[PDB]
């Protein structure tokens, strides 16, 4: 899912275009970290939190399978036996890491 | 719609019960049976105790309340 | 195999069901302990009852009315209820013929559990009665004469009705006077048929006698501090809206300033802004000014020294009435001077009622609107002279709307009676008995307004009786001093609307009662 | 609706357990007056259920004065009082 | 036999198997199928006496005490507070011939009922439940292709509605409204051909608004091809008849515009404050401005509005009604042929519904007041007005016009009927007779039995009516075995006649198939149970 | 094929026709009603004329998402989140067929 | 108590009769406000007689209207009795409020009362105009300590409230003012919020609060006030504690808390106009009074005394005081009979004997 | 069930003045704007108060005993919803009446303002009736 501040998050909208503006330069920054996570190759994508609805429409519109796991020693193991490495961030996965 | 007042047992199950029954008081005592047999203490609840090995002695010593039981007992 | 007559048990802890014979002797127990509770109320010599609460408020009530009496009971038999909800609905089409639907009701079925025991099939019964109420209700049909035309004729036709429905109630003692207030009071009414318009004020102390019907109207609510406390030709401008704290509608707006002189700015702005409204409010040339909703100190103080009187918090009902009387235009909106109506008045002051203050809106320009004052000895009384008041005006606004008049003192029933003998007569099988039972119901309603007055409520009947089969059709009960005379000469009048209703919902309710063959109950929750 | 085969109050007991507890109880019973026997052996004090005081070394005599619920104790405090009344020494041996 | 076995193990040791097992019970084999007979039985014997136009109601009081008098037998077993199995699964079966049919629903239940008394024989016998159940089966399809056969078909027709209302009149002649049946049957009729999609399609019950007032009279009864409201115009001052309305039917309240996200707006001068008021006056002047431009003579909102609104409606001749329910606002919408606009800048002429006449409807002593919106040009929705003595005759007509309307929409499904009081299930049972006669010996039993219990409607009708069961019955059946003639039933109403082409006693053809099928399956499902454990 | 109940129609929805021959169905995952843009968001304004604005953005925001829909040639439009009433007369002004709420499966 | 109404309403009767009777009892303390006690006594022996007739087998409609005929002749016979009065005589007035006050506890302070209660009834109407007196124009005030003998008749404005003043208790040739704003930092009805962002920001808002409050004390000061009357204010300080020092500070007694049932009072007893915004606060809209103290009534609390105004309109307050609390509830009670008596006096000019008279004329 | 001490026992930091004078209650809550204040009491009735002039502005009656109330906030005028008689009724005081009833304790309104809960001992949109 698109990260959010750890602080607190607040929408200060000023102007209606902002208000007009918000939703959809949020699905395309969405639909933009899917396409540069694709554009690797990777074609599965495994997570360890809760999956955002708009990432899970871009994911299958790109053909990439999504396979969530709660306990993260699970999430380990994968590691371990994938040979991957479990990224902090969302950003697209170097080759060592994928 | 009988309206006996009773409970009532009929089929199977009552015969199952009685074979229960006649099973249970055969278990009693088939363990003091033939030379490799062994004997039973029974206590009868105010100190008396009574160590024997014959049949008769222990199904009569025994209080019974299973009707297809006491059959067995007094047979 | 019955439900509940079976070895199997086939309902809930509590549950149980009562076939045929339990369930009509049940519904025809319950029926007949009704009618017996609500008669004796019936007829001019009919008593009161008193309403003992028994809960924490303990609230005493002694009453005439037959809907008030069979409200306020607890009602556990089902056909009783259904008794009951007859009556409140007869109270809720016309104001009266409470008691005498419910008799009326009582009596059908005790007749219909007499032919049940003679072995005759409640369908049978069924079909008799609904050929027996088409008869008579043609009958009554025929009977009804109108005098809509006439306007000498119809106020006398007013008076009469008013009268007989007064004459049962606590009100017979002083009904020439009450009579005439309740005439007055509907007349008042132009035709609309607004009851709401009529305003009941119930003062403790003084005499019944003392009750009048104000020629303007009368305010329950206070006049401002400053303002003047009497006004003459007074120009009125009714309105409805907020004049207290008014803030803008607008919900998000906040006051978000870096000192507190702006905030004291913003605060001359706002009183600025309710004087403005205030001058507005004045631009349309007003002495007096009724809002629905408050006023609060500021308002109060600019009308003050306009000179002008700004009576607050006046209900919906109040600015209503005060529109209706005054003939002005409740408004919310004052940027249109020109487009606004203004009430008028020749007089406004205070006035001593008992120990209370009251505004006195005389020489009122339409008058559409009725203030009615009512003076009683004990609260009981007051509430009883308000009950009966209420049943007189809705009975001369159904009057009104419905000129009909048919005569009562029992004639109405009897001529209903007779036909349905006449049609009993010429109809072979028990359905005829069945018919006989209607008719002998319908001779009994007036049997039981004789009885109540202690006099030979047989021979009364049978002398009405014969009266009206040689072809003395105006013939009833005279109850001055227990009689047959004619109900038009002596003018016992009462509305065709009225017992219209009276024998259609009670035929109806006996029907359905009649029907029933099982009664089964759920588990109450208790 | 307690249908049975036996009476509600019969406790049954069989195999294993029941010689290990006899065997059990009858040491126990020998443990009690173990140190009762010889020239050196000490007085024990029995205090009678009729208030009495019974002060003695003897094993018949301290065996009669306790009462015990094992039916295996019973059968040991039977057969000191049947040795003590054949001979009349040799209890606590016994 | 009961409550299980308890032995408590053949060693002495406890044999606990079931939790709570002491406290549950057990019934085990015939004497299952014998206490669930009973039960039906007894449950269809209540209901019989409520059938037929001679049947009588029962009066059911629920937990609160409240009361309901009805003949209508899905309503009765609702509200009959049952314990026993057999008894929900009845009343689910009541339930079931109400929502597929909505008529009928008393006549399964004896149905029900007569099978499994002839099954309970059937059993006594030494005859396995499951063949009884086959047999029925067998016989229920002869019956099925009998009435397909037998059946007749009547004309749909909006130029001839004889046939549909001879139809209602059969269908409300049991109900306490047979006082006024033609009238009802009529305005039942009407209300269906009004709102319903020619081309045999459904009929959406939605589009029948049935409201019901007390006071008046049972035959002040009428069909308004309109909405009724149960409001009133908002101003006290406003005009209470409107003709010719203009209607715009608006779903914002009068108010000024909020956004729905968490909004502040911030004033920081005296300036703001003016600016602010400016702006709230000038809104409402042009929402009302608005509102007046396309023309419309009246305005229905559904979220109320305030002072102000109320002001500047009445004062530019503006009528209007505040808080109308959204299924109202869709009626009106759908009768009056006018759009729903949620926004007043979005409102225009051609959005406006038209209606001959709105007008507001006093019910005399009550301070009531109720809207009528009629004399559209080409309503597609009407609304049924029910007027009675007392609350209880007012429910009980508003289920005998729901059963007449279901009806009437059955007619519509398929347009094949089939002659009632009893002929329909006389010559069923003469089919299955002739049929069980080249059946062999074995399922010969269950399709006799079959026909018995096909035979009990006649028995209960003529038994209802006073006239000899038995006796009347058979005169019957040999007058329909002599001469070629599926229509001789039971002269329930002593017309004279047995004949019910001339009485024109006429039942929809689905429903009786309906009946017949769902009794059918209850029959078999109940015969396939035989252990019950109930705590 | 398919078929499901009807899901919990709003206001307006009987005026939408019934039947279609060759309809393309529109499969959202989409709340078609006017609400707060986000659960943290908040608009600060200081102007009437941005009052007015902001909102006819949320008005134009609903209005370009059912344009959007409209646009596509769809005729049944079919929603896993509720679909509130003013889309519900937008589909019916349009001869469209609209059901929110439809469950997942 | 003695009071008929008051013995009738204390006791919870359960029988409809005796609660209709106590129905009876409170409408003859509307209408008259005495003879309480004498209607239920009537009322008891009317239906006592009622039950023999009953008993003899007279219906009861009949014994009703039978009734009603005593009774028209009965109002006959005591109109005929009776002689009239007028206002102007005074001894008549003293007359009956001693026979008033004969029953009751307070009977050797008759002698008091009675020309306070006819002083009391007399300055709060017209006698040449009124037809009917409103008793809420006398008030009374009980204050517990003292005797009866120190029940006085303060012909100006009591107030219970206390001065928030500490210093000034007396105040000669007041002007009083009443106010019903408030004396605190400025607060709109729309919310609002003071937005700091800068240091200078917080002392800059303490000083322009400081500079409001005041303005509005020196405002309220240049019209000549010297008394404020401040009504009761919830959701925003009536009076704040700075706006306290600043009025101290130019010599101003300030009473708070003056409840909004009482501003008509006030209004109509000092001739104080009510002022809710403060541009409308002039030296004309207030009300002069030649006295304005606080007094103490010798360690039992303390009373603000408004004694002598130009403007004394139709009002007057009644203090009544006893040594216990028992003993004040039933002297306020009797003072309460006089009046009502006066009352009666004023409504209906017309007198008759008293001591069984009436009632043995009318039985003969 | 929450009644706050009798002397507040402060400071006088302007908030001790409480009006609170309970002259009707099982559902006071005080309202958005907070010149108002809504109670109710055993006797079917809903009173709603002018917390600063101090009086009852104008009673609802259009139930059996009421025991929950819920306001929605607009004005504190436009809406405020009783559910105590099995009949969920919500008022509008710009006209005081029931503008919409729902026959079906703890019952709360929504944020959105479109539906709300109606907890006894659902989800009603108010868009639908249902
Ligand atoms: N003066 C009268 N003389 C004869 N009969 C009367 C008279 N007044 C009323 N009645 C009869 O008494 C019956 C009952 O009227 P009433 O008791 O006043 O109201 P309700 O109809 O509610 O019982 C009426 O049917 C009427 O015919
Ligand atoms: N006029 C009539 N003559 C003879 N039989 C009738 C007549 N009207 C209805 N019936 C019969 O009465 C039976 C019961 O119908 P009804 O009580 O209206 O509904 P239900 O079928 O739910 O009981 C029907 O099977 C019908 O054949
Ligand atoms: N001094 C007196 N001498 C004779 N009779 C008196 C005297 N004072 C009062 N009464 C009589 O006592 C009766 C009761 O008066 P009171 O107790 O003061 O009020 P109430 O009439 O309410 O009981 C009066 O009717 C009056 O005639
Ligand atoms: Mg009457
Ligand atoms: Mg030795
Ligand atoms: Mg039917
Ligand atoms: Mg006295």
């Amino acid at each position: 899912d698109g990260m959010i501040t750890e602080t607190k998050g607040t929408v200060l909208i000023k102007t209606a275009e902002e208000l007009m503006n918000f939703s959809k330069g949020e699905e395309n920054l969405m639909d933009a970290q899917v396409k540069a996570i694709a554009d690797t190759g990777a074609n599965v994508v495994v997570t360890g939190g809760k999956v955002a609805d708009m990432a899970l429409h871009y994911a299958n519109k790109y053909n990439i399978m999504l396979v969530r796991l709660n306990s993260k020693w699970d999430l380990r193991r994968l590691c371990k036996t994938v040979g991957a490495t479990a990224l902090p961030r969302l950003t697209p996965p170097v080759l060592e890491e994928m | 719609p009988l309206s006996v007042f009773g409970d009532r047992s009929t089929g199977e199950t009552i015969r199952s019960q009685n074979v229960m029954a006649a099973a249970s008081i055969a278990n009693i005592v088939k363990s003091s049976l033939g030379p490799v047999g062994l004997d039973k203490m029974l206590v009868d609840d105010i100190g008396d105790v009574t160590i024997t090995n014959d049949g008769a002695t222990i199904l009569k010593l025994l209080e019974v309340e299973h009707p297809a039981a006491k059959v067995l007992c007094e047979l | 195999a019955s439900l509940s007559l079976a070895p199997v048990n086939i309902f809930k802890a509590g549950a149980d069901e009562e076939r045929a014979e339990t369930a009509r002797l049940t519904s025809f127990i319950g029926a007949i302990a009704i009618g017996d509770l609500v008669k004796s109320t019936l007829g001019p010599k009919g008593m009161d009852k008193i309403l003992l609460s028994s809960g924490r408020d303990a609230s005493l009530m002694v009453t005439n009315d037959g809907a008030t009496i069979l409200k306020n009971i607890g009602v556990d038999n089902p056909a009783a209820k259904v008794l009951v909800d007859m009556s409140r609905v007869q109270d809720d089409e016309v104001g009266d013929g409470t008691t005498s639907v419910t008799v009326l009701a009582a009596e059908l079925l005790r007749e219909a559990e007499s032919l049940i025991a003679k072995k005759i099939h409640p369908q049978t019964i069924i079909a008799g009665w609904r050929e027996a109420t088409k008869a008579a209700r043609e009958a009554l049909l025929s009977s009804a004469v109108d005098h809509g035309s006439d306007e000498v004729k119809f106020r006398q036709d007013l008076m009469n009705i008013a009268g007989t429905t007064l004459s049962s109630k606590l009100l017979t003692h002083h009904k020439d006077h009450f009579t005439k207030l309740a005439v007055e009071a509907v007349l008042r009414l132009k035709g609309s048929g607004n009851l709401e318009a009529i305003h009941i004020i119930k003062k403790l102390g003084g005499s019944l006698a003392d009750s009048y019907l104000d020629e303007g109207f009368l305010l329950d609510k206070k006049i401002g501090v400053n303002q003047p406390k009497r006004i003459e030709n007074a120009k009125i401008l009714i309105a409805n809206t907020g004049m207290d704290t008014d803030k803008i509608k607008i919900f998000g707006s906040r006051v978000r300033v870096d000192s507190t002189a702006k905030v004291a700015e913003i605060e001359h702005a706002e009183k600025e802004k309710m004087k403005e409204k205030v001058e507005r409010i004045l631009k349309h040339g007003i002495n007096c000014f009724i809002n629905r909703q408050l006023i609060y100190n500021y308002p109060e103080q600019l009308f003050g020294a306009a000179g002008v009187m700004a009576i607050e918090h006046a209900d919906f009902a109040g600015v209503e009435r005060l529109a209706l009387v005054t003939g002005g235009e409740i408004a919310s909106t004052f940027d249109h001077p020109e487009l606004v109506k203004l009430g008028s008045c020749k007089l406004i002051e205070e006035v001593m009622i008992g120990e209370d203050k009251l505004i006195h809106f005389s020489g009122v320009a339409l008058g559409e609107a009725c203030t009615i004052v009512l003076r009683g000895a004990t609260q009981q009384i007051l509430d009883e002279a308000e009950r009966s008041l209420h049943d007189a005006l809705c009975v001369l606004a159904q009057t009104v709307k419905d000129s009909r008049t048919v005569y009562g003192g029992g004639c109405s029933e009897m001529l209903m009676a007779h036909a349905v003998t006449q049609l009993a007569n010429r109809t072979p099988g028990k359905e005829a008995v069945a018919m006989e039972s209607y008719a002998k119901a319908l001779r009994m309603l007036p049997t039981i307004i004789a009885d109540n007055a202690g006099y030979d409520s047989a021979d009364l009947v049978a002398q009405l009786r014969a009266a009206h089969s040689e072809g003395n059709t105006t013939a009833g009960l005279d109850m001055r001093e227990g009689t047959i005379g004619d109900m038009a000469i002596l003018g016992i009048t009462e509305s065709f609307q009225v017992k219209r209703q009276v024998l259609l919902s009670a035929a109806e309710a006996a029907e359905v009662i009649l029907r029933v063959d099982n009664i089964i109950k759920a588990a109450p929750r208790k | 609706r307690p249908v049975l085969v036996l009476s509600q109050n019969t406790k049954r007991e069989s195999g294993r357990k029941v010689q290990s507890g006899n065997i059990n109880a009858a040491k126990t019973i020998a443990d009690i007056i173990r140190t009762c026997l010889g020239p050196k052996s000490m007085m024990k004090m029995l205090l009678d259920p009729m208030g009495g005081i019974v002060m003695t070394n003897d094993g018949n005599a301290i065996l009669r004065e306790i009462q015990v619920q094992h039916p295996a104790a019973k059968s040991m405090i039977e057969i000191s009082r049947t040795q003590d009344e054949e001979v009349g020494d040799g209890t606590t041996s016994v | 036999a009961s409550m299980g076995t308890l032995a408590f193990d053949e060693y002495g040791r406890p044999f606990l198997i079931i939790k709570d097992q002491d406290r549950k019970s057990r019934l085990m084999g015939l004497e299952a199928l014998k206490s669930h007979i009973m039960a039906a039985k007894a449950v269809a014997n209540t209901m019989r006496t409520s059938l037929g136009p001679n049947g009588l109601d029962k009066m059911m009081v629920d937990k609160d005490g409240d009361v309901t008098v009805t003949n209508d037998g899905a309503t009765i077993l609702s509200m009959m507070d049952v314990d026993h199995q057999i008894a929900k699964l009845m009343v689910e079966l009541s339930k079931s011939q109400d929502d597929e049919i909505g008529d009928g629903t008393t006549g399964v239940v004896v149905l029900a009922g007569a099978l499994l008394e002839e099954a309970e024989q059937l059993l006594d016998r030494g005859i396995h439940p499951i063949r009884i159940a086959d047999g029925y089966e067998q016989a229920a399809r002869v019956a099925i292709e009998h009435l397909d056969k037998i059946s007749d078909s009547v004309l749909v027709d909006i130029k001839d509605t004889e046939p549909l209302i001879q139809t209602a009149k059969t269908t409300l002649g049991s109900k306490v409204v047979n006082s006024c049946h033609r009238q009802m049957a009529e305005i039942a009729v009407n209300a269906v051909l009004t709102v319903a999609d020619m081309e045999r399609r459904d009929v959406d019950f939605e589009l029948i608004k049935v409201e019901g007032k007390v006071g008046g009279r049972l035959e002040d009864t009428k069909l308004i091809k309109g909405v009724i409201v149960d409001k009133d115009f908002s101003h006290p001052q406003m005009p209470k008849k409107v003709e010719d309305a203009k209607i715009a039917i608006l779903t914002c309240p009068f108010e000024p515009p909020k956004p729905k996200t968490k909004h502040k707006l911030d004033v920081t001068s005296v300036e703001d404050y003016k600016a602010l008021q400016k702006y709230e006056k000038e809104k409402f002047e042009e929402m009302i401005q608005q509102i007046k431009e396309t023309g419309a003579n009246l305005a229905i909102c559904q979220w109320g509005f305030d002072d102000e609104a109320n002001h500047l409606l009445l004062q530019n001749n503006l009528p209007a009604v505040r808080w109308v329910g959204g299924p109202e606002i869709e009626l009106i919408a759908i009768a009056t042929g006018g759009r729903i606009v949620p926004r007043f800048s979005e409102l225009t002429a051609e959005k406006l519904g038209f209606a001959g006449l709105v007008q507001e409807i006093s019910f005399g002593t009550t301070k009531d007041k109720m809207l009528v919106i009629e004399q559209c040009k080409n309503s597609r929705a009407v609304t049924i007005f029910i007027r009675g003595g007392n609350k209880m005759i007012i429910e009980e007509a508003k289920r005998s016009l729901h059963d007449a309307l279901c009806v009437i929409r059955n007619l519509i499904r398929d347009n094949r009927v089939v002659y009632g009081g009893g002929a329909a299930e006389i010559s069923c049972a003469l089919a299955v007779s002739q049929e069980a006669d080249k059946c062999p010996t074995l399922e010969q039993y269950a399709m006799r039995a079959f026909a018995d219990a096909l035979e009990v409607i006649p028995m209960a009708l003529s038994e209802n009516s006073g006239m000899n069961p038995i006796q009347t019955m058979t005169e019957v059946r040999a007058r329909q075995v002599k001469e070629m003639n599926p229509a001789l039933g039971i002269d329930c109403l002593h017309k004279g006649t047995n004949d019910m082409k001339q009485q024109h006693v006429i039942e929809t053809l689905i429903g009786k198939k309906q009946q017949i099928s769902l009794a059918t399956q209850m029959v078999r499902m109940i015969l396939k149970i035989d252990d019950i454990r109930k705590p | 094929g398919v078929a499901f109940k009807k899901t919990f129609s709003y206001a307006g929805f009987e005026m939408q026709p019934k039947k279609y021959h060759n309809p393309k169905i529109a499969l959202l995952n989409v709340e078609l009603e006017l609400k707060a843009e986000k659960d943290n968001a908040e608009i600060r304004v200081h102007t009437v004329e941005d009052y007015q604005a902001i909102v006819d953005a949320e008005w134009n925001i609903l209005y370009d998402k059912l344009e959007k829909i409209h646009h596509s040639g769809a005729k049944v439009v079919l929603s896993k989140l509720p679909i509130g009433d003013v889309a519900t007369q937008y589909f019916a002004d349009r001869d469209m067929f609209c059901a929110g709420r439809v469950p997942e499966e | 108590t003695n009071d008929g109404a008051t013995i009738l309403k204390q006791m919870q009767v359960l029988h409809p009769a005796a609660r209709m009777l106590v129905e009876l009892s409170k409408a003859q303390d509307i209408e008259a406000g005495d003879g309480t006690t004498s209607v239920v006594i009537i009322a008891g022996s009317l239906l006592d007689s009622c039950t023999k007739l009953l008993q003899k087998g007279i219906h009861p409609t009949i014994i009703s209207e039978s009734f009603q005929k005593a009774l028209e002749k009965g109002i006959e016979i005591l109109t005929d009795m009776s002689r009239p009065v007028e206002l102007s005589d005074r001894e008549t007035l003293l007359n009956s409020a001693t026979t008033s006050l004969n029953s009751k506890v307070v009977s050797q302070y008759s002698s008091l009362l009675s020309p306070m209660s006819v002083n009391a009834v007399m300055k709060v109407i017209d006698p040449a105009t009124a037809t009917s007196v409103d008793l809420r124009d006398i008030k009374i005030v009980k204050k517990l300590g003292g005797t009866i003998d120190d029940c006085e008749l303060v012909e100006g404005l009591v107030l219970t409230q206390k001065v928030s003043n500490s210093g000034i208790t007396r105040v000669e040739k007041a002007k009083i003012g009443l106010i019903q704003f408030c004396l605190s930092a400025p607060k709109t009805d729309m919310d609002n919020q003071i937005v700091v962002s800068d240091y200078a920001q917080m002392d800059r808002v303490l000083r322009e609060e400081r500079a409001y409050i005041l303005n509005l004390v020196k405002q309220i000061k240049k019209t000549g006030c010297n008394v404020l009357l401040i009504q009761k204010s919830i959701l925003r300080d009536a009076l704040s504690d700075l706006a306290l020092h600043f009025l101290n500070k130019m010599k101003i007694m300030v009473i708070k808390d003056i409840e909004r049932e009482d501003i008509e009072f006030i209004c109509k007893t000092i001739g104080t106009k009510p002022v809710a915004h403060i541009d409308q606060f002039t030296a004309d809209m207030l009300g002069s009074a030649e006295l304005a103290e606080e007094v103490n009534l010798n360690g039992s609390g303390k009373l603000l005394k408004i004694t002598g105004c130009a403007s004394p309109g139709k009002t007057v307050t009644i203090v009544v005081r006893g040594s216990n609390k028992l003993v004040i509830e039933e002297a306020e009670r009797s003072i309460h009979d006089a009046l009502c008596v006066i009352r009666c006096l004023v409504k209906k000019r017309a007198l008759i004997a008293g001591g069984g008279a009436p009632e043995i004329e009318l039985a003969l | 069930c929450s009644v706050y001490p009798l002397t507040f026992d402060k400071n006088e930091n302007m908030a001790a003045k409480k009006k609170s004078v309970a002259m009707h209650l099982s559902a006071c809550s005080f309202t958005n704007s907070d010149m108002q204040i809504l109670t109710a009491s055993g006797d079917g009735t809903c009173a709603l108060w002018d917390v600063e002039s101090g009086q009852l502005l104008q009673s609802f009656h259009g139930h059996a005993d009421v025991l929950c109330l819920d306001l929605a906030p607009s004005e504190t005028g436009n809406t405020f919803v009783s559910g105590g008689d099995k009949k969920a009724m919500v008022w509008d005081m710009r006209s005081g009446q029931c503008v919409q009833a729902f026959e079906t304790n703890s019952v709360r309104y929504y944020p959105s303002g479109d539906a709300f809960a109606s907890g006894s001992d659902r989800l009603y949109d108010l868009r639908a009736d249902r």
